[PDB]
């Protein structure tokens, strides 16, 4: 009814493998080269990741900035209102940046900000500069 | 023919 | 199966269906009511039991309905009809009985039977008992053919036939109650053992010996399949071969083996380089970092206190460095991965090789094995057709004839005009009879005519193949008989027989195979039997080694032996053999071969063809349309039984029916 189990006699590769004399050993040599073809392909690619590995060597190590845990606030120093306006003119409206940037200020309240001090901090304006860029 | 084998039988395509 | 439809059983017919041969004899019933049929099936049944419960003394019509009871033994013209139907067929009283009713003194019809093998004296023996006037002309100086006994001191080894293939339906059951025939089963144990060349000569172990067997099965219902489904029958106008289409799957399971290997590695690469971009990637970030890193210092470095906008720089950098940090993190993530889902892929490779070089050797063996039951090259052999005969298997164990299967026809020789020495040169038939004329084997010059109704021919395959002809029919036969002959295919195997002093061989164990070193040598010596009482062994030369082994002297045969078997069992436990034979039957002119096989471009069609008989054309142009003469029985003759001893008497039945029907009239057909 249907082969034996995963033996493989597909009625294409049988009128292939038939076509000639030799279309049986020629068959089994593109294949034989296809593997070899693919085999040093890939030792190739071994070889420039392993360099490429070798350039990451040492992780991002002694680059990474100590843990800074501050409390989160509700009044705005003049201070922190100045760390804002700038944060804004560089980061357009990706408040969780503003956020992080002015240090202890929630997402919220950055947005907040962005409308209780529309008209006094020219936060339109801000924003149409940012966008310049 | 297959019927003449008494030492192992062959099996493949007979039909039981 | 038993009762009465273990009989039906045992005697090769369905218990409960009437068989198209009672079809002809019976149309009145078969064509009838069902309630007759079963009657019928039940009178016929019975009948053979009967016979069968004893087949030492024949079994009268009379003794017969004393047997019946109601509603069987009422109507008597029936139970007549089918005793008479049975008993000219050879379904009852067939082979070496004690009579009752002693011969009919005058016989009627003349019969020549050519040749005395099994299937020539099971005719005789049945034309005999029907009153005929029975002569067998034999060339050689004994009885049986191809059955062939050796004797000499207390060794006996058969070079012919030589297994009984399960008694379960087998008319040789029914023979062997009736002759001392000394019947051993065959253990199925078979050891193989690759010799490795000049090396350790080893067992195979118990893992590869299944797993290779598996796959070799595997492989022939592939060529099944590969018939029967997809038709792949004929390639290039040539028919296809069993051995070429063995070959063509084996390719496709090495072909598919690399599309396996192929999409493996094709799937570590694209993987591979999944991590080549993301490298890149993180490589190019950690400069980003780097580089961020410095100028978050730089502006740190500006000690304080700072304007607004140098604290924002400060403040600023420091959540983009912390940014850059998020990302180069994921992607370690990303990177973990992929690195070791490529040591998953790279720890599963697919299979290496389809077959080992250890491998396709022992594959070879299973190979020589299936030459060995068809007496040739699986290059030879249809595709379609070679296994044909297989739904008529016996069943239970094969058998040996310890005291030698000539035994079986010598008994059935008994009684009978046998003329042996005598050789048949030429078949003569015509409208009103035949003449056959043979020449003496020790004087050829010295000639015989024999006049007769009809001539059974049973001639083997192989010798009604010879060209240039050894036997002349005049007139010559028909187109459509000698294509048969052509078509068919007649192997060979042969057989050396070992005589040591001792068992120095597993004495429980009945087989044991050797695997060589070549595909090109599979036959070759390549399965031993230990079947005798005496210290005997015995070894196959199969396939294509059979031919060429024939032109090699029995001193490097048996030298190539005992190597083997010195490899095996240990150059000093193997003695010289103090008696050897080998068997030559291509050679052999009385046999030119061993028995048939279906061969590409024929099929068990070719079988019935065989065994139509011939009719001559009318002597005075315009009379009447004549009788047939020329009958033929024989292993190449049977399509349901080939090359095998019970397939012989089988056919000697059968034409001993039909040629009484024709000479003797058929009493029970109306
Ligand atoms: C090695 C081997 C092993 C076998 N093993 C088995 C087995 O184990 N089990 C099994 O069932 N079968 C076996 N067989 C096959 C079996 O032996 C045959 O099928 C059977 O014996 C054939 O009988 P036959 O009567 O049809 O032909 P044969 O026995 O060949 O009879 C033909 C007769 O014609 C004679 N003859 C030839 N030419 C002439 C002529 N010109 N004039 C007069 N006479 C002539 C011959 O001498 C012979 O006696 C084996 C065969 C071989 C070769």
């Amino acid at each position: 009814r249907k082969p034996p189990k995963g033996m493989f006699l597909s009625q294409e590769d049988v009128e292939a493998v038939s076509a000639n004399a030799t279309a049986a050993t020629t068959v089994l040599r593109q294949l034989d080269m296809e593997l070899v073809s693919v085999k040093r392909q890939i030792q190739n690619i071994k070889q420039t990741n392993s360099a490429l590995k070798e350039k990451l060597d040492g992780g991002i190590e002694p680059y990474r900035l100590p843990e800074v845990i501050q409390k989160c606030n509700a009044r705005w120093t003049t201070e922190e209102q100045l760390l804002a306006v700038q944060a804004i003119r560089k980061y357009g409206r990706d408040f969780q940046a503003i956020s992080d940037v002015i240090g202890n200020k929630s997402v919220v309240q950055v947005k907040n900000f962005f409308v209780n001090y529309r008209r006094r901090f020219n936060i339109d304006e801000v924003l149409q500069e940012w966008e310049a860029e | 023919a297959r019927t003449m084998q008494t030492a192992r039988k062959s099996t493949g395509g007979k039909a039981p | 199966p038993s009762g009465v439809e273990g009989a039906a059983f045992q005697s090769r017919l369905p218990h409960d269906r009437m068989t198209s041969q009672e079809a002809a004899c019976f149309p009145d019933i078969i064509s009838g009511p069902q309630q007759t049929q079963k009657v019928f099936l039940f009178i016929r049944n019975r009948t053979l039991q009967l016979w069968l419960d004893n087949p030492k003394i024949q079994l009268t019509f009379e003794a017969t309905l004393q047997q019946l009871e109601a509603p069987y033994n009422s109507d008597t013209v029936l139970v007549h009809r089918v005793h008479s139907y049975l008993e000219r067929h050879g379904l009852i009283n067939f082979g070496i009985y004690k009579r009752i009713k002693p011969l009919p003194t005058k016989k009627t019809g003349k019969v020549i039977i050519i040749g005395s093998g099994v299937s020539g004296l099971a005719a005789a023996r049945q034309l005999q008992s029907f009153g005929m006037d029975v002569t067998l002309l034999e060339a050689r100086d004994r009885v049986g053919g191809r059955v062939a006994t050796f004797r000499k001191g207390n060794y006996v080894a058969d070079l012919g036939a030589m297994v009984v293939t399960g008694l379960g339906g087998n008319p040789m059951a029914v023979v062997s109650k009736q002759v001392n025939m000394e019947l051993a089963k065959i253990k199925q144990k078979c050891p193989l053992y690759e010799a490795n060349g000049q090396a350790d000569t080893v067992k195979v172990p118990k893992e590869k010996d299944e797993m290779v067997e598996q796959e070799f099965n595997r492989l022939l219902e592939a060529t099944s399949y590969l018939s029967h489904q997809l038709d792949f029958n004929v390639l290039n106008n040539k028919p296809v071969s069993l051995g070429q289409a063995l070959e063509v799957v084996i390719q496709l399971q090495e072909k598919h083996v690399k599309d396996e290997q192929i999409e493996h590695w094709k799937k570590i690469v694209k993987t591979q380089e999944e991590l080549k971009e993301l490298l890149n990637k993180m490589v190019n970030l950690k400069e980003k970092i780097k580089e961020l890193h410095q100028q978050y210092k730089e502006a740190s470095e500006v000690k304080p206190p700072r304007d607004i906008t140098a604290e924002f720089l400060v403040k600023s950098k420091h959540r983009d460095l912390t940014a850059l940090c998020k990302e180069y993190d994921e992607l370690a993530e990303t990177q973990g991965k992929l690195e070791e889902k490529l040591q998953e892929l790279e720890a599963n490779p697919p299979s290496d090789v389809y077959l080992s070089s250890r491998d396709r050797q022992i594959l070879d063996w299973h190979f020589a094995n299936l030459e060995f039951a068809n007496a040739t090259p699986l290059s030879t052999l249809s595709l379609k057709h070679w296994d044909q005969d297989d739904d008529f298997e016996f069943t239970g164990s094969h058998l040996t004839v310890r005291n030698g299967y000539s035994c079986v026809p010598v008994a059935l020789a008994e009684g009978l005009d046998i003329k042996l020495n005598t050789a048949v040169r030429q078949v003569r038939y015509t409208a009103s009879g035949c003449e056959v004329i043979a020449v003496n084997t020790r004087s050829t010059s010295q000639t015989f005519i024999y006049k007769c109704d009809a001539v059974l021919c049973t001639l083997p395959l192989g010798v009604l193949k010879q060209q240039p002809p050894a036997v002349q029919f005049v007139p010559p036969l028909p187109e459509w008989k000698t294509s048969a002959v052509q078509r068919m295919g007649f192997g060979n195997l042969n057989k050396v027989v070992l005589c040591f002093d001792r068992v120095f061989w597993d004495p429980s164990v009945n087989l044991f195979g050797h695997v060589g070193s070549t595909t090109a040598s599979r036959g070759e010596l390549f399965l031993f039997w230990n079947l005798y009482k005496a210290p005997i062994l015995l070894a196959l030369v199969a396939g294509e080694a059979a031919g060429i082994m024939e032109n090699i002297s029995d001193d490097v045969i048996v030298g190539r032996c005992l190597a083997i078997l010195k490899g095996i069992f240990g150059s000093s436990a193997v003695p010289q053999p103090k008696e050897t034979v080998v068997s030559r039957w291509r050679a052999d002119p009385w046999a030119r071969g061993s028995y048939s096989y279906v061969a590409a471009g024929s099929s068990g069609n070719d079988y019935d063809l065989m065994a139509q008989p011939i009719t001559p054309g009318p002597s005075i142009p315009g009379a009447p349309q004549p009788i047939p003469r020329l009958f033929f029985a024989g292993e190449h003759t049977i399509r349901n039984y080939p090359a095998t001893v019970h397939g012989a008497l089988l056919s000697g039945l059968r034409e001993a029916g039909r040629i009484a029907d024709q000479f003797l009239g058929a009493m029970y057909t109306l």
